[PDB]
């Protein structure tokens, strides 16, 4: 009952639909897509290495738990909203926002990026909670 | 066989640095530069000079266009046919492929030729079980299309 | 256009209601999503269907499609999902413990 | 022009809707929703060059990826049991 | 509009869908739809696709790379779909149409 | 049928110039029918009996009556008077004042943000309450 | 410094968010979230003193104007809800580290509170109608998985009828956003209300009011509306019960109040006939079914109901003297309400039944008990020198002065049939020989139920220093035109 | 381990084709999310997730350098002395590796250390002689250096 034909097809497909779902996201603001369409096709990637293979392998693979992801992208949103309130500005107020971590030196983005990033980090993570809660329940 | 190809990227490279501009006019000429080198010392690699996997695998990506093509037609003369006509099958093929990525561009390339469809592939990597849509049509003529199609197979893996 | 849609967001809110007076669960969750399928198709009719760009300052037509109740449906939408998918896994574990489906027979 | 192949595609999805209406077993229905699934991302191609707009293409290839995704779930269905297995 | 390949494409995408279509329909066996559903409505789709690319490319001079990486995934996936839904189907020892010589 | 009205659903989108709605449509009323699907073939094999929708009038009568209401109110709401709208604003100020080309994204993020983060928090409350559902068995 | 109105909301947020992290450690959730609803109730106080100090706050969330972004509004009574809400969440809390066990508490139940008591503080301050859509989903899904939280057959089962009833409600709420946006074009309150007092003698404007009636209806139990609620509530545990009738029936009245005092003020008389007489049928229904019942939620629940007819009915009237008695009433009846599910829990703890016929004899071994739930129960009924006596004596007054003196009869028949029930209670429960239950010394949670009980008791004799914040609350419900010209810059 | 160095490339070449810009810093973007994408798909491949080779050949760079500097303080403090101290040896070692390359880069490293020099590795590829400069101050203890050199040789190639 080997699914050498799935498994290599999945192995192929997985990387298109990974960048999908990254041009996807970061494509918002200009094009359609956004935090939410992004989020959910990353979770379908990683549904698509579920349907592939077992459900410890496939946290042996990708080696997070989402409890963790929907606290920190929260997180993220409401620390974006903090940040706009400290310096006399009310809360959500989106000014642009210099990133040299270092990488790729004064990285200016606007800061509606970062909360749709929360958004993205809470939509996966909220997938996959829903998807691999019922997978093991028996 | 990649092994090769990376060699040859980062001769490049190494041609784009040993002059001061850096462009990809200059990535070409280094490429190329590389490309005479790499096949000075053949010897050295071991399984080929790497232009012959690149020209298989595009006579490759060719039959699987021209079999979509011939596919798609004898399916059209099949069903504006009066669909009294057909025989069906399903049969065993010996496999002496090995690794899983040449058993699936085996099946991926099978199953989009005129009249077959595969099924069952054993547990095993010894057989092959596929489905005919024409048994008296193409049951020999069709395995000879396999057996050439598999040979393409293994002289891409050399 | 606009009277096509009012007459088939009725018959979505005639058959959602249908469903859900009904004896079964599963047939009430069935219900519940065409409710909200008429609910968003509502709100995208009453916010107009006159003829324009998409949403997006890219293409630089005239007169675009009004921008607020697309945005008012995505998030109605991920709401009614969130509760969607909550009052399944509920039917589910409804299902698993007590062990009936009639909804008049649940007392 | 383009209206004619949009009622050949209507056609087409009305007759991949009779074969999953019928049809005895459950494989039939299968790959009729999926054929249909994937003449529905014709349409949104075909209404896409309709209405001059180069704004549907994502869901084309979403068309695309859900349809596998959908199919290959319920293929793992059918053959014995589970859609995702158990840790060893 | 104004080209005759992309006219010719984007007709015979759809003559070649509704030529799936019609073979859905009269075909007996679930392996014979297979066959037909998943060849013909496989180059329906891509004869369409590469249609629109080409007419956005064309009258707008947009180079839109989705329908490309569309047209590489359909043509990727609809007969690995069509090969798991056959092998589901004879696992279910389900077999219809008169069946001839074959092997388990 | 139900996925098919969802699909269809999407196609409404698509055909009434709504992308973002087309797009997140389609794969919620796939993850959805999954679900439907999870609760369908766990229904206990006795007293089930696969029986048809029993016909009651009364039901049938205010099914009808329910429907043909909310028809009339949108009908009378529509087409009385009216101020326009204000999203002349929306698209007046999308790119000169926010950054962005979008204006379905630009109002869920920059211009009316604030409620995006709590559905965002109905989400994460929905994912923790099916996980409490399914792990918490003290019966 | 302008983001203090925002203080009430972000403050448990956070606080949720940061609950997810660790749920097996019980005791660092515990102290977490009791720092957190004190911080709650300091910032709240704070509001109040802000908002009582100069004019009503308005803040627009991003640097966007008033009619183009979301502004968040606190007048003086939302001010004044958000520190009722404080003060029961905090009793709430407490009672719940003495009450709920352990399995229920590893398993995220205090970041559930955190997010009911978000959902409920955010819906008492917005100024749209769609963010308050999105902070009742929050509330609302907040209290299904607290409702459920457990997992035996009865909560499972009532589960299923509350989340059904929220659904429906949910979608008509949509379908009434969806008909006055094409009405009007907006989606704040204040330039709503211009819009609609510009336009004000239409009868679909009359039609969509009367469909928020329905939806605010079904949210907070008016009849013909209140058939979920009696199963609803008897499902939950005892603090959970106690934030249910506390707080989500209260944010109906409070919609209800805002919506016909700001929004639908044109065409007033049919919409106050029908208001007055589906709060005297929710008044008859809640003191019939707490005559009915020998069971003490039951009791409480059909209270709860009767309470809520005699605000309503207290809105029906657009006289400030009426308006003072139900805000009045309100905050008074929101702190009694989770006082007395906290009795009726701590009773059933002592008695393992809840059935007044089984049990008999409690002041000779619980005095302080018994004699605290006299004082609530003689509260509850409007007793004058304690806390509910006010609101209803200035409701009397109100609907004698514009000539309605048998709905005033009826307000004060029905504060002695509600007397008779919780004097049911305490007459069969407390007194009596001794035959029911067995000696237990009770603990800990004695003492947030004495808190609520000294705050309603000083509540009561306090009149004069909690008056000025219920007059400024007046005199910006029943004038409408400083609320749009706060907002509306 | 250059499959998928090159599976990378052509990863960022995707992500490059997948918008309509051409630049490094989309190259190096997509490098970054094809480097995530193999580190989903580590599975498949059989070698190793390919940054652990990468810094083990920094680390024999930085070993090399390193070595040099040592041994020619060595030979600094041999050369001023009074010349009559050193004693030498020429000595065997046995052999585990394999492949000509890790023997050669075996031996360019074992050359550089202080105190030794190669001559005569064997016929087969099982043993190498080696000249030592100092008999009784380096025979044990850089005999345990070159034990840890061979053992990282071998962490090389997996
Ligand atoms: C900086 C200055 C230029 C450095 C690079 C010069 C060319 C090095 C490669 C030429 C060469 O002989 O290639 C292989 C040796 O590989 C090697 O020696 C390993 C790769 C060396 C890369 C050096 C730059 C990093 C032969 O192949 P082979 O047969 O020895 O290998 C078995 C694989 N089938
Ligand atoms: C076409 C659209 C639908 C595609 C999916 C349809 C097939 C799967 C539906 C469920 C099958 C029936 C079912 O409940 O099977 C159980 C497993 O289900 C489960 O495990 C339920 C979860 C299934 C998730 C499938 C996800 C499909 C794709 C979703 C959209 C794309 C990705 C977006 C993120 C096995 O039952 P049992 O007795 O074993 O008990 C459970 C413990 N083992
Ligand atoms: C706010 C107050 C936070 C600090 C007090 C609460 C945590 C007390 C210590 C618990 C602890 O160490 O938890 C670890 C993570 O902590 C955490 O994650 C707690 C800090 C949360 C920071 C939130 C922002 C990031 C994981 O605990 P474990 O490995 O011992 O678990 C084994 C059984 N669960
Ligand atoms: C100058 C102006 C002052 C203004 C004040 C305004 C505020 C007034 C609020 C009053 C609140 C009273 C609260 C109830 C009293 C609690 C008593 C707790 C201890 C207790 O039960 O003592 C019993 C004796 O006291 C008793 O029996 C006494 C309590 C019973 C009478 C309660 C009368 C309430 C009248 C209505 C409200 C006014 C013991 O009795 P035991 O025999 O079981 O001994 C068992 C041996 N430990
Ligand atoms: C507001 C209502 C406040 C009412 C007055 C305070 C009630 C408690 C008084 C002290 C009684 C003994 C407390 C013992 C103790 O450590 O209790 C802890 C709770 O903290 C507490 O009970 C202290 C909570 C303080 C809340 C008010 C803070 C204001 C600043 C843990 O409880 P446990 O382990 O004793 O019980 C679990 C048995 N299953
Ligand atoms: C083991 C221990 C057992 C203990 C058991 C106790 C059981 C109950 C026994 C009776 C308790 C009696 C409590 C008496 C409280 C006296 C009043 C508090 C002082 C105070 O500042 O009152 C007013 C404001 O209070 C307020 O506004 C506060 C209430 C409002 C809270 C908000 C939520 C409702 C100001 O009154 P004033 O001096 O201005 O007016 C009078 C003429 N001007
Ligand atoms: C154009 C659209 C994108 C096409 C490329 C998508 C990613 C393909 C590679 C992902 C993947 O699974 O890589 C290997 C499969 O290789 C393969 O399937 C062969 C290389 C595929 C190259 C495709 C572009 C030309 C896994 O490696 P493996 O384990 O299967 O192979 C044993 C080697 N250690
Ligand atoms: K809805
Ligand atoms: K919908």
């Amino acid at each position: 009952r080997n699914d050498v034909i799935l498994r290599t097809t999945t192995a192929v497909v997985t990387p298109i639909i990974v960048l999908f779902s990254v041009q996807l996201f970061f494509a918002g603001h200009y094009y359609p897509g956004g935090g939410f369409i992004g989020g959910l096709m990353t979770a379908g990637a990683i549904v698509l290495l579920l349907l592939a293979f077992d459900i410890e392998t496939v946290r042996k693979m990708v080696p997070i738990n989402y409890k963790w992801l929907v606290a920190i992208g929260l997180l993220f949103a409401v620390g974006t909203g903090m940040s706009s309130m400290f310096l006399d500005r009310p809360f959500l107020t989106h000014a642009y926002k210099y990133v040299h971590l270092p990488l790729l030196d004064h990285t200016s983005l606007h800061t509606a990026v970062l909360f749709d990033l929360g958004v993205y980090f809470v939509v996966v993570g909220v997938t996959m909670i829903i998807i691999e809660t019922i997978g093991e329940s028996d | 066989m990649a092994f090769q190809i990376l060699l040859n990227v980062i001769l490049a490279f190494v041609w784009m640095f040993l002059t001061v501009s850096f462009d990809g006019a200059s990535f070409l000429v280094g490429y190329m530069i590389g490309l005479f080198i790499l096949f000075i010392l053949r010897r050295f690699f071991h399984s080929r000079f790497y232009l012959v996997p690149v020209f298989v695998i595009i006579k490759l990506l060719f039959i699987f266009f021209k079999e979509l093509i011939l596919s798609n037609i004898a399916v059209a003369k099949v069903v504006m046919q009066r669909s009294l006509t057909i025989q069906p099958a399903i049969f065993a093929l010996p496999t002496e492929l090995k690794k899983e990525w040449e058993i699936t561009v085996l099946a991926m390339l099978i199953t989009l030729t005129p009249g077959t469809l595969v099924l069952d592939v054993s547990d095993d990597g010894s057989t092959l079980y596929i489905h005919a849509l024409n048994s008296p049509d193409v049951h020999e003529a069709i395995e000879s299309i396999k057996q050439s199609f598999e040979k393409t197979i293994m002289e891409v893996s050399k | 256009m606009e009277l096509l849609m009012i007459v088939v967001i009725g018959c979505l809110f005639a058959a959602a209601t249908y469903l859900l007076l009904s004896k079964s669960l599963l047939r009430i969750i069935i219900g519940t999503g065409l409710l909200s399928h008429g609910a968003h198709l509502l709100l995208l009719t009453m916010g107009g269907l006159k003829a324009g760009a998409p949403p997006l300052l890219g293409e630089k037509a005239s007169r675009y499609v009004d921008p607020l109740p697309q945005a008012l449906i995505l998030t109605a939408i991920v709401i009614s999902f969130g509760v969607t998918a909550f009052f399944l896994v509920l039917a589910y574990r409804s299902y698993q413990e007590i062990g009936t489906d009639h909804m008049e027979g649940m007392k | 022009m383009l209206n004619i192949a949009l009622v050949i595609l209507s056609l087409a999805m009305v007759g991949f809707l009779y074969r999953v209406v019928k049809g005895p077993s459950t494989a039939d229905r299968i790959i009729a929703l999926d054929a249909m699934g994937i003449t529905l991302a014709g349409i949104v191609a075909i209404v896409s060059m309709l209405l001059n707009t180069s704004a549907f293409l994502d869901v084309i290839l979403l068309i695309g990826i859900l349809a596998f995704v959908g199919t290959v779930a319920f293929a793992k269905f059918l053959e014995k049991g589970v859609v995702i297995e158990r840790g060893n | 509009i104004a080209n005759a390949l992309v006219v010719v494409l984007i007709l015979l995408g759809a003559v070649l869908t509704l030529l799936s279509a019609v073979g859905a329909i009269r075909l007996p066996d679930v392996y014979t739809r297979s066959h037909a559903i998943s060849k013909s409505t496989t180059l329906g789709i891509m004869c369409i696709l590469l249609g629109a690319f080409l007419h956005f490319f064309i009258e707008n001079n947009h180079f839109n790379s989705r329908l490309l990486l569309g047209i590489v995934f359909i043509f990727m996936t609809s007969p690995v779909a069509a090969h798991l839904i056959s092998r589901a189907a004879y696992y279910a020892n389900v077999e219809r149409w008169e069946g001839t010589v074959r092997d388990d | 049928s139900l996925g098919a009205v969802g699909y269809a659903v999407a196609l409404f989108f698509v055909l009434f110039r709504a992308p973002d709605l087309a797009l997140t449509q389609l794969v919620i009323e796939t993850i959805s029918v999954a679900l439907f699907l999870l609760c369908f073939y766990h229904l206990p094999k006795f007293t089930q009996k696969q029986e048809s929708v029993r016909f009651h009038l009364g039901n049938a009568l205010v099914s009808l009556a329910v429907g043909m209401t909310m028809s009339i109110i949108a009908f009378l709401a529509y087409a009385g008077k009216h101020f326009d709208s204000i999203s002349q604003y929306y698209v007046d100020n999308t790119y000169e004042k926010a950054a962005g080309k979008n204006m379905v994204n630009v109002i869920l993020v920059d211009f009316r943000g604030f409620d995006t983060l709590f559905e965002i928090c109905v989400l994460a409350i929905a994912a923790l309450g099916i996980y409490a559902m399914v792990k918490l068995r003290l019966a | 410094m302008s983001n203090l109105l925002l203080l009430p909301i972000v403050i448990p947020l956070v606080t949720a968010i940061v609950l997810i992290f660790f749920p097996k450690h019980v005791f660092w959730q515990r102290v977490v979230s009791l720092a957190a609803t004190v911080g709650l109730v300091v910032a709240s106080g704070a509001l109040l003193h802000r908002v009582h100090t100069d004019g009503i706050q308005t803040l627009n969330v991003g640097n966007w104007p008033a009619p183009f972004g979301i502004t968040l509004v606190s007048d003086s009574l939302s001010a004044l809800l958000v520190l009722t809400t404080s003060i029961i969440a905090l009793a709430c809390l407490v009672y719940s580290f003495y009450a709920i066990g352990h399995k229920r508490e590893t398993f995220y139940y205090y970041s559930f509170f955190q997010f009911l008591i978000v959902g409920v503080n955010g819906a008492f301050t917005t100024g749209d109608l769609f963010n308050l859509f999105v902070f009742f989903e929050v509330m609302l899904m907040s209290s299904y998985v607290l409702l459920v939280l457990g997992g035996t057959k009865i909560q499972l089962r009532e589960t299923i009828k509350y989340t059904l009833v929220n659904v429906i409600s949910s979608a008509l709420f949509v379908v009434a956003v969806a008909y006055l946006y094409a009405v009007t074009g907006t989606l704040n309150m204040a330039h709503l209300a211009d819009r609609i007092n510009a336009l004000g003698s239409s009868p679909i404007l009359t039609v969509i009011a009367v469909l928020f009636i329905i939806v605010f209806g079904l949210k907070g139990a008016i009849f013909p509306l209140y058939f979920w609620l009696p199963g609803a509530y008897y499902a939950p545990p005892t603090p959970v019960l106690a934030l249910f009738g506390g707080l989500l029936t209260k944010v109906g009245v409070y919609s209800i109040l805002r919506t016909f005092t700001l929004l639908f003020t044109h065409d007033a008389a049919y919409t106050h006939t029908l208001l007055a007489w589906l709060a005297l049928g929710t008044i008859i229904i809640g003191v019939i079914g707490a005559v009915a019942y020998n069971d003490m939620r039951y009791i409480v629940i059909y209270n709860i109901i009767a309470a809520v007819g005699v605000m309503i009915f207290g809105i029906s009237i657009m006289t400030p003297e009426s308006v003072e008695g139900t805000i009045f009433y309100l905050l008074q009846d929101m702190v009694m309400k989770a006082m007395l599910f906290l009795f009726v829990g701590i009773i059933f703890s002592i008695t393992r039944s809840n059935d007044i016929r089984s049990f008999s004899g409690l002041i000779t071994s619980y005095p302080l008990l018994g004699w605290a739930f006299f004082i609530a129960a003689l509260s509850l009924a409007g007793i004058p020198p304690l806390s509910g006596f006010i609101g209803k004596l200035l409701i009397v007054k109100a609907s004698f002065d514009a000539q309605l003196i048998f709905e005033a009869i009826v307000i004060l028949l029905s504060s002695l049939l509600v007397l008779y029930s919780v004097m049911k209670i305490f007459m069969n429960g407390f007194w009596g020989e001794k035959k029911g239950f067995e000696q237990k010394q009770v603990d800990g949670r004695l003492f947030p139920v004495l808190f609520l009980l000294v705050l309603s008791v000083a509540y009561g004799i306090g009149i004069e220093f909690v008056r000025p914040f219920v007059l400024d609350a007046v005199n910006v419900l029943v004038d409408p035109s400083m609320y749009i010209e706060a907002v509306l810059k």
